[PDB]
RNA sequence: CAGACCUGAGUGUGGCAGGACUACCCGCCGAACUUAAGCAUAUUACUCAGCGGAGGAAAAGAAAACAACCGUGAUUCUCUCAGUGAGCGGCGAGCGAAGAGGGAACGAACUCGUUGCCGAAUCGGGUCUUACAAGGCCUUGAGUUGUGGCACAAAUAUCAU
RNA sequence: CACGAGUUGUUCGGAAACUGAGCACAACGUUAUAUCGUUUUGUUAGGAAAGUGAAGGUGUGUCGGCGG
RNA sequence: AAUUACCGAAUCUUUGAACGCAAACGGCGCAUGGGAGAAGCUCGUGUCAUCCCCGUGCAUGCCAUAUUCUCAGUGUCGAA
């Protein structure tokens, strides 16, 4: 089938042509060992689901309810940063201990200057093999990028 | 000059010798040329009107 | 003035071939691997006249080198191909006339 | 002759049915103007060409 | 935030990073149809600024049209009259080819609503644009409040009477003022105020 | 005279009504007969009378039919499935444009921007 | 990865559900038993009908012009309990189907041309 | 191996397009007769014919607008500007508007993207409430390659109770 | 001209059910415009257009054969 | 149960954008419900092979969708 063809095609070309730093950076990823210790990082502090966040709301509802005078706090258990809005704005306010950013991004403008902005601001970042990957870990079909902004004493070494 | 792949078959094609015998007549060009296409009998353009 | 009767042949229309009568396009049979490797044994069957051509055509019968079936290849035959003669196609084929090979 | 389309048969059948004179009581109605057939064809006159 | 790292990206075209980029995407499209439907937009951040929303309902085609100057159809570029009207090869149609990708995807797909389209490559030969479409008999287009007006009937093919924003640029409605007083509200209705014959009752 | 009142159809059940049909039928077959052969003036009569009561056998039970299973359908899960020779009709554009309730849709600025400045009413001395 | 011993690809049979039956759009009341009274009309008195009747056991009837052979035999069964051996139809210069209805013999047609009313 | 997600097929389910009308209106395409006492630029005319597309109107419409003032203030239309000491034109035949001013209408204004603060609070689908609720509950289904909320000059918080 | 009639098929002609000179729906491309082009030189379409199925496995019916 | 006028409930043949496939053919289908059936089986009752009749669905494209349906790719991974 034609598709068959072409997308076997397009990779064939994608290593004739000579290809500019900013999109050679991205088939050089991380090594193996490093990957799958930093996706059990990332599944460790993955975001919680939508039963597990209207479970916690209830909650906070019902000891709202109790005394209307105090405040119950609405904050969500520390997580990673996951969107490419959200991740971004963590890069530049600094707030990401490590970036972890997708390689097989398409289109690649998503993420063709994440490497650069974290250089920038002194932020570690690794590039890794896919995208469903990273989608696995944090609970979607897939993910561009995901940043650490803090973890737990129990985890600081790993980290 | 064709490349040393290209095939040939040995030998020359046969009914050779055909344009040598006259053909004599109006109606052997006829017959000659309803296999072929419509190309005959052939006008001389001196002979029609400068519009054509 | 009018069209020019050469430009009007152009068109097809009434100026086009009468195909119709006609056994069909005589070609070499395909360049397979047996053709580049080896050669392959055909048997001429008959030789037969097309309308509006001059030479004679020969059918030469093939087996199909993948499949349980014959390929009967039609061509241009060359002067001397008789019925019944055997014509070798390929890279092994001998020299001899009526044989197509690797030039 | 002897064929033709079942339509087109069936609009000769119709035209066949047309063919009639207007009836005897309709020229005694109250406000009638129909004296005669005004549609009336015959097959030498005109032709339907069906 | 991201949106401004896209945005200034895609302001580097003729980069050496981006022109590898739309050399492998130039390739590819070219071995595609002339119609070509897509999960997602090529530019995300160009999509949303014309309308599209990562919701059901909105819908991506990327068309093809092909580049170079109008040759007038008249038999073998013979042509009557004053010699003024004689030109074959050298007139311009006066209409751009964003107008006639979108004019060719709605007329291909009548069950949607063409909303904008935008650029995302060009080639020697061809030219590509991404039209964003709405489906009106959707239920999240029919709630929206922000994309509900489509769904009225006056937006009908507003793509074949040059209603989008490719189809104002070609109409001269990007000017205002003394730049499109004779074009304004429409070259027509301009021309109907000027040249019809006014009859007042007592004169 | 071969009227059927209408008042007495709609008494009748179905099955009633469809053999009223059958007998009315079979009695306009025999006065087509009559009109062939002769016939007298009065029974040639008896024709458009019986006609007319089986189209209102007929109209009894095809207008019963039809709200029968219009009341079938108009539960909440039968809804979806409703033949669309029993929907409403109206007209090509009105099934196809914007509700009231869709129309009427507002943002949450627009909602809180009206609540916040509502038209008044007032006069000037 | 697959082998494949076809020189091109086709495309793989894949599960296709059954397309399932919609309620009726046709909800009108249709009587089965007021069907014979559309295929057979009424009869036709002429000299001709009238001569079939007394040799050839046979009854002269325009029909349904949509109406089928088969059909007619059915129909002369339901509304008058006889058995047609033969069907003979045209269709009239004038747009009407004419039926050539011959009972068995163990039907006399004047019999039955009697009980019609069309002695 | 499985398995995923990317791209793409097949089928089931729910829908939509198709044609008519086309006076007016929107987009394109587009003559020539005629006038110039000839004719080629010009005129007829950015018109007829041709191809598309809507509606009860359409289109336009909330300043990247005029002006040059003591300043006006979305669009559309009318008188007027003005057959113009504007301008265009074998500067010939001919063509030819705009601001201002008096009025009609006018509750006339809003939405997104972006930027900041949030971050699925969003959307479909089931089921319940007399309800295909702008509602509750559930739902990986879609969506984090971002939809939704708050504030951006008619503004100076919102978010609790 | 008026009125009333007349055309009867398992086997006759056609169709169901063949190919020809050819046409042009789909598909694709083109065109401001599909109302344009390709569409039989074995034959559509950058083209995933086969829903049909040899053997074999599973039960039903109709049997032959061995043993009890 | 007059007849007129108006309209909420209905009927609405063959076609036609015409759309199962065709067409100077009132032609030929595939799925699914029925109907009638004088052969045969059963005890004129039931049932009913071939034949015949009728209702509904079935064009192409697009969108959405799947109790999250079945698949393809020397696309990217991931495990063997
Ligand atoms: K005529
Ligand atoms: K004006
Ligand atoms: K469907
Ligand atoms: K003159
Ligand atoms: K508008
Ligand atoms: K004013
Ligand atoms: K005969
Ligand atoms: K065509
Ligand atoms: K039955
Ligand atoms: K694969
Ligand atoms: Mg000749
Ligand atoms: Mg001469
Ligand atoms: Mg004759
Ligand atoms: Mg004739
Ligand atoms: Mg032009
Ligand atoms: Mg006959
Ligand atoms: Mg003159
Ligand atoms: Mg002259
Ligand atoms: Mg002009
Ligand atoms: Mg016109
Ligand atoms: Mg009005
Ligand atoms: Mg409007
Ligand atoms: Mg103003
Ligand atoms: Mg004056
Ligand atoms: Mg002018
Ligand atoms: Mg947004
Ligand atoms: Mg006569
Ligand atoms: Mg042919
Ligand atoms: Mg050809
Ligand atoms: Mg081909
Ligand atoms: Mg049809
Ligand atoms: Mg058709
Ligand atoms: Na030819
Ligand atoms: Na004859
Ligand atoms: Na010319
Ligand atoms: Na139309
Ligand atoms: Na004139
Ligand atoms: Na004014
Ligand atoms: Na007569």
């Amino acid at each position: 089938p034609t598709f068959v063809t072409m997308q076997r095609k397009k990779r064939v070309l994608q290593r004739r042509l000579k290809v500019p730093p900013a999109l050679n950076q991205f088939t050089k990823v991380l090594d193996r060992a490093s990957r799958n210790e930093a996706l059990k990082l990332i599944k460790k502090y993955a975001p919680e689901t939508r039963k597990a966040r209207r479970e916690r709301l209830q909650k906070v509802a019902e000891e709202k309810k109790k005394d209307p005078k105090k405040t119950v706090s609405t904050k969500a258990p520390l997580a990673v940063v996951t969107g490419l809005q959200e991740v971004t704005r963590a890069i530049e306010k600094k707030q990401a201990r490590m970036v972890v950013i997708a390689n097989n991004v398409d289109p690649v403008e998503l993420v063709l200057w994440m490497p650069n902005l974290c250089r920038a601001n002194k932020i570690p970042y690794a590039i890794v093999k896919d995208m469903a990957r990273l989608g696995d870990a944090i609970g979607r079909k897939t993910a561009t990028c995901v940043a650490l902004t803090d973890v737990n004493a129990e985890d600081e070494a790993t980290l | 000059s064709v490349p040393s792949t290209s095939r040939a078959m040995i030998g020359i094609i046969s009914g050779g010798g055909r344009i040598e015998k006259p053909v004599l007549k109006a109606g052997n060009s006829f017959y000659r040329f309803r296999g072929k296409r419509n190309c005959w009998p052939k006008v001389r353009g001196v002979a029609r009107n400068p519009v054509e | 003035g009018k069209t020019v009767l050469s430009c009007r042949k152009g068109n097809g229309s009434v100026y086009q071939v009468h195909g119709h009568k006609r056994l069909g396009p005589a070609k070499l049979r395909i360049l397979d691997y047996a053709e580049r490797h080896g050669y392959m044994r055909g048997v001429v069957k008959s030789i037969e006249h097309e309308a509006g051509r001059g030479a004679a055509l020969a059918r030469v019968e093939f087996r199909h080198p993948y499949k349980f079936r014959r390929v009967k290849e039609l061509m241009v035959a060359p002067e001397g191909m008789f019925t019944g003669q055997s014509v070798f196609c390929g890279q092994k084929a001998p020299l001899a006339i009526g044989n197509v090979l690797p030039l | 002759g002897r064929f033709k389309p079942l339509a087109v048969k069936k609009k000769y059948a119709k035209k066949m049915n047309q063919n009639k004179p207007v009836p005897y009581w309709i020229r005694l109605r109250t406000g009638n103007r129909i004296k005669w057939n005004e549609k009336r064809r015959h097959w030498r006159r005109t032709k339907l060409n069906y | 935030g991201a949106f401004m790292y896209l945005n200034e990206l895609w302001k580097k075209k003729s980069s050496d990073v981006m022109r590898f980029i739309q050399r492998i995407r130039s390739w590819e499209f070219r071995h595609q149809h002339t119609v070509v439907r897509l999960r997602r937009p090529t530019r995300p951040e160009k999509a949303r600024m014309l309308g599209y929303k990562t919701k059901q309902g909105f819908c991506v085609f990327r068309v093809r049209v092909r580049r170079g100057g109008r040759k007038r159809p008249v038999h073998k570029g013979i042509t009557y009259g004053k010699p003024k009207t004689s030109g074959v090869l050298g007139m311009k149609l006066n209409k751009n080819n964003q107008a006639v990708a979108e004019q060719r995807l709605g007329k291909r797909f009548g069950n949607l609503r063409v909303l904008n389209s935008y650029w995302v490559n060009m080639d020697s030969t061809f030219k590509w644009y991404e039209v964003i479409a709405v489906d009106p008999m959707c239920k999240t287009i029919r709630r929206d409040p922000r994309i509900n007006w489509i769904v009225n009937s006056v937006h009908k093919h507003r793509e074949q009477r040059g209603l989008t924003s490719a189809g104002r640029k070609h109409r001269g409605l990007r000017h205002k003022g003394h730049k499109a007083s004779k074009l304004r509200p429409s070259y027509r209705a301009a021309w109907r105020r000027n040249n019809r014959i006014v009859f007042l009752r007592k004169r | 005279s071969h009227h059927m009142k209408i008042k007495d159809l709609r008494e009748k059940s179905k099955d009633d009504l469809l053999k009223t049909l059958t007998e009315y039928k079979k009695e306009l077959s025999q006065l087509r007969v009559v009109q062939q052969t002769g016939g007298a003036e009065t029974r040639l009569g008896r024709i458009r009378p019986i006609r007319k009561s089986i189209a209102r056998i007929l109209t009894v039970l095809n207008q019963n039919e039809r709200s029968n299973l219009k009341m079938f359908y108009a539960d909440r899960k039968l809804r979806c499935k409703t033949p669309k020779v029993l929907r409403t009709k109206l007209t090509h554009r009105r099934r196809l444009a914007l509700k009231e309730n869709e129309k009427n849709r507002k943002t949450s600025r627009q909602m809180r921007q009206a609540h916040k400045f509502p038209k008044r009413v007032y006069a000037v001395k | 990865r697959k082998s494949y011993t076809r020189p091109q690809f086709r495309r793989p049979h894949t599960y296709r559900k059954p397309a399932m039956a919609k309620p009726s759009n046709r909800v009108t009341v249709e009587s089965k038993d007021i069907a014979a009274f559309n295929v057979i009309r009424y009869p036709l008195t002429t000299d001709k009908a009238m001569k079939k009747i007394e040799e050839n056991n046979t009854l002269t009837f325009i029909v349904d012009s949509r109406a089928n052979k088969t059909e007619i035999k059915k129909a002369m069964r339901k509304l008058y309990q006889v058995k047609a051996v033969k069907v003979n139809t045209l269709i009239r210069p004038d747009g009407l189907k004419k039926a050539y209805i011959r009972l068995s013999a163990a039907h006399d047609a004047l019999d039955t041309a009697n009980k019609i009313g069309l002695v």
